[PDB]
């Protein structure tokens, strides 16, 4: 019974999948050998719906790479990721001089080799991130969007001046941890439509929780 | 359950059928144990 | 506290609203049973709009005491007793008032 | 809002509105003289002190009003169902607790009383020729209570109009719903039979009927949850 | 302004409407500067 | 009847009901470290600081509620408008109060609450495809508010069933109607703007719809008086 | 429930709610001066200080409401009777309490008071020219009252508006019934006449009309029992 799991370190932690790259060797998809990814700890489903339990969170995280061949075979092939911090340009071919810059963190890990992970500090300039920003950051539609709420970016990139030997597929994990939570506010009760505001189904409004034939009929 | 133990009364004037309102929450005694992330709202790509 | 929708019967979308509340009147005589529900806090039914099961559903297992509230909205001149029951586990709901 | 929390159930019921202690004493087990000397009755503490919430019944603006009988409504359902049936003797107080969901648009009364050794007795035929002695329905209406049929004399020739001279407590839809009433063991024998004898039984009449604007949900479930307070039991079989 | 949270609910038997009556008043930090005599109700010689 | 004076303005209030207080804080000033540390904000206690009575709201058998938003509802009319829209930063605490002037003979109920960051979304076309952020009519309704089309999802797909999460107040007719909160400020910013981000929302929906037996006033007036609690500026234009 | 009994009377009325004593002052005899200074008046404390109880009024869905004239009011009925009629000079308090029998089907408030020199006004004819000072009927209405024509101006210009500044007390039938108020003696004289000058007036307006869903009794009973506190004559004829 111990009231611990219910704490918010508990409730928040442990290694949610929330991104998942692909480099095939020929297609479409990321034809470079190379792809940047913005980190969003809404790379997991369920994971919007329960940080948006709050208003104001603030927390560090531990990102995990697993990475191997679609398959899921291992294999002899070095890679790069690489951290951009909101602030600094990313990559935009497959040696612009952003790999080279070093205060871009970046990580080398063979695939032989166990997952790689590093911790990425509550990055923001506010005193909390903000799922909720009700304004304008002082044409276009800018509501509901909070500027500093940037976590970075991360760039995955086989190592080497040419393409890589396999297909790759490098999954991101990522747990978050020292959470603290502000201003608890109802649990949303409506699909989502899009990633950026809280717009739905303006007539397919559904209730709470399933229905029942008569009040008085159990 | 809920139950009418007298009839509804009023005067004449007043609205002759009125609402209640139901509030719950638990105890300080509460306890959970083990999570899930049930969740059928989910986050979708715009 | 947070509102238990022991009405939660209409379904229609302009109605939703009125999943908030039961209704008690004129019409109604002695003894009628107004409404039932059950005390799970987890499960399906009219705890899910209560922040309390919502909670309850990114959990598996739990227990404690609950504590729910009614409020009547009603005239300030309307008057009566209403007789509010619980059945602990097992015991169906009772037959009569 | 807290609930409280007495055995592997978990009823969210009020934080500690006012409840009837029955004839102001509270249930408990026995000095050290009874019905057995040299048999030390055990003291059920496991399951047959948790909470029970018979199934809910539905007020109407035409309900006459409902009624069960202890023990027995128990000795049905439940751990405390299979003490009731495998022993002999049996000493036990309790604790009912009688809640109302309703709305502020609804209003009515309900009186919500105990009361020791109910004798029930039907029509005596129709217009009062037949000793009949009413059905083994009325006696014990197992868990799921039995309704009055004639409210006004309890289904027993006595005034309701004077029952609240026991252990009783009002249900006024417009000021609360939940009522609660702590029964004692209450008999002329320190240890009674758990399935024969029915020590008392809960009444609860609509006084002020059950109504509202015509369009809320005409029904209003009456919950009644109750918890076994020091058992008691003597040779098992 | 006073408006209506919730519908107005009552039970089968009462008035399925009622009334409210307002009471007003000053609080302790009243005050009053300048008389003025204004009043249209005046005394008229029979 | 006690009238509270605080300003040129005289609201005669009842003497001292019940208020609930936000988040447990009473709006204050600032220790000695902001977004301006060689920069020390006037505190408007001038003609800041006295009370401001929005235009009454009429309350109908069917309004779906109604909402407001701060900072800017006030940056309209008021000299606390001249502030707002003459300076740069802002920080400022609150204190709102809605009266209800209704007879004995209505009756309903109002969920009074302040949801900080209070982000709305329209219908997103119609059945949910269009990214149409709503108008800058809802992100900034004024002094006279605006009313919510889906009151069952605060326009924002959140159920108003869990809204008293937040910090809110009660106003059933039938006993009382005036309702008070003291808003403390509440941003990841110790200074932020006053007129384009809108650190919160005041919600007021009628949960147990307004109602009247014919031939009583079928609109009861809801009167929203609020006082800004510690007003903060820095830099003029 | 509890009845108190202070001479042959005994009402039963509730155990002790809320009592206005008027202007604060509890009725007394005298300090030792007054209209006789060599004729020591003596205060009847035998059956003058009994409980009466006024033919109870029926209240309709219209009442305009009613009004009693003290002393007048009891120099019918009455040992009170008896003395108020064979004394000539008169000096005493009182204590009236009003009582309302209703059900909570039922709604409605009686705004009672008292006011001092009660001085009526008729029509003045019908429109307004005729000197017709009001019957010797609404000037000394006996033990059964008399109703008012024109409740909003109380029969005297005066509004009935600012009735509360009165010693009053408010009866509304959600919340109470019985109401009480103990009326010092007023008067610019020690010792008034007890037949001709009435020190005052009991007013008791419905200000929210009664009402009640159609099939409760229609009338609901208003039982003004009173009693005499601090009697005081002086030379019998």
């Amino acid at each position: 019974h111990s009231t611990a799991e219910t704490t918010l370190d508990s409730f928040f932690s442990r290694a949610g999948l929330v991104g998942e790259i692909d480099l095939p060797l020929e297609g479409t998809t990321n034809p470079n050998g190379y792809a940047n990814w913005d980190i969003d700890i809404t790379g997991y489903a369920q994971m919007r719906r329960k940080v948006e339990l709050f208003t104001y969170m603030r927390f560090d995280a531990e990102f995990t790479f697993v990475a191997c061949t679609p398959t899921g075979g291992v294999v002899p092939q070095l890679l790069q990721y690489m951290f951009v911090p909101p602030g600094a340009p990313k990559p935009d071919s497959r040696e612009s001089l952003a790999w080279q810059t070093a205060t871009n963190p970046s990580v080398f890990v063979k695939l032989s080799d166990p997952p790689a992970q590093v911790s990425v500090p509550f990055m923001s300039p506010a005193s909390a991130y903000q799922w909720f920003y009700d304004g304008y950051p002082t044409k276009d539609l800018e509501y509901g969007a909070c500027p500093n709420n940037m976590m970075g970016t991360f760039s995955v990139r086989t190592v080497g001046t040419s393409k890589s030997k396999y297909p790759l597929v490098v999954r991101i994990y990522m747990r978050m941890k020292h959470v603290r939570a502000w201003i608890p506010r109802p649990m949303r009760n409506q699909n989502y439509l899009f990633k950026a505001n809280p717009n739905y189904a303006g007539n397919s409004i559904k209730p709470t929780g399933a229905s029942r034939t008569a009040i008085t009929t159990l | 359950s809920i139950w009418y133990q007298t009839n509804y009364v009023v005067p004449i004037g007043a609205p002759n059928t009125a609402y209640i309102i139901a509030l719950a929450a638990a105890q300080k005694n509460f306890t959970m144990k083990l999570c899930k992330d049930a969740s059928d709202i989910l986050q979708t790509g715009t | 506290e947070t509102i238990l929708e022991v009405n939660n019967v209409p379904t229609n979308a302009t109605s939703l609203m009125e999943r908030l509340r039961f209704p008690v009147s004129a019409q109604a005589g002695k003894g009628e049973l107004c409404a039932v529900f059950r005390a799970d806090p987890g499960r399906s039914g009219p705890w899910q709009s209560t922040l309390l099961g919502q909670l309850c559903g990114y959990y598996t297992q739990w227990s404690g005491s609950l504590e729910v509230t009614f409020m009547f909205t009603g005239s300030f001149m309307a008057t009566g007793k209403m007789l509010i029951a619980y059945t602990p586990p097992g015991g169906p709901l009772p037959k009569d008032r | 809002v807290a609930q409280l929390t007495i055995g592997n159930s978990t009823i969210t019921t009020q934080e500690a509105a006012n409840i009837i202690v029955g004839y102001g004493e509270w249930p408990s087990y026995c000095s050290d003289s009874d019905a057995t000397a040299v048999d030390k009755p055990t003291r059920p503490d496991v399951s047959v002190n948790r909470f029970y919430t018979l199934d809910t019944k539905l007020w109407e603006k035409s309900s006459k009003g409902w009624y069960w009988k202890f023990p027995d409504v128990l000795t049905e359902t439940g751990v405390f169902g299979q003490n009731a049936q495998f022993h002999y003797l049996y000493r036990s107080g309790f604790c009912i607790h009688v809640q109302c969901n309703a709305s502020k648009f609804h209003q009515g009364a309900l009186l919500v009383a105990i009361l020791p050794e109910y004798v029930i007795g039907t029509v005596a035929g129709g217009t009062g020729t037949e000793d009949s002695h009413p059905p083994y329905k009325q006696t014990q209406p197992g868990a799921d209570g039995f309704e009055l049929q004639h409210p006004y004399v309890l289904d027993a020739g006595i005034p309701i109009s004077q029952l609240t001279v026991c252990p009783h407590q009002w249900i006024n839809l417009r000021t609360n719903n939940c009522a609660t009433i702590i029964v004692p063991y209450i008999n002329a024998l320190p240890f009674d039979s758990a399935l024969n004898h029915c020590n008392f039984g809960l009444l609860v009449v609509p006084i002020s009927p059950l109504d509202y604007d015509q369009g809320a949900t005409p029904v209003i479930p009456i919950t009644i949850t109750l918890a076994p307070m020091c058992s008691e039991f003597a040779g098992l079989r």
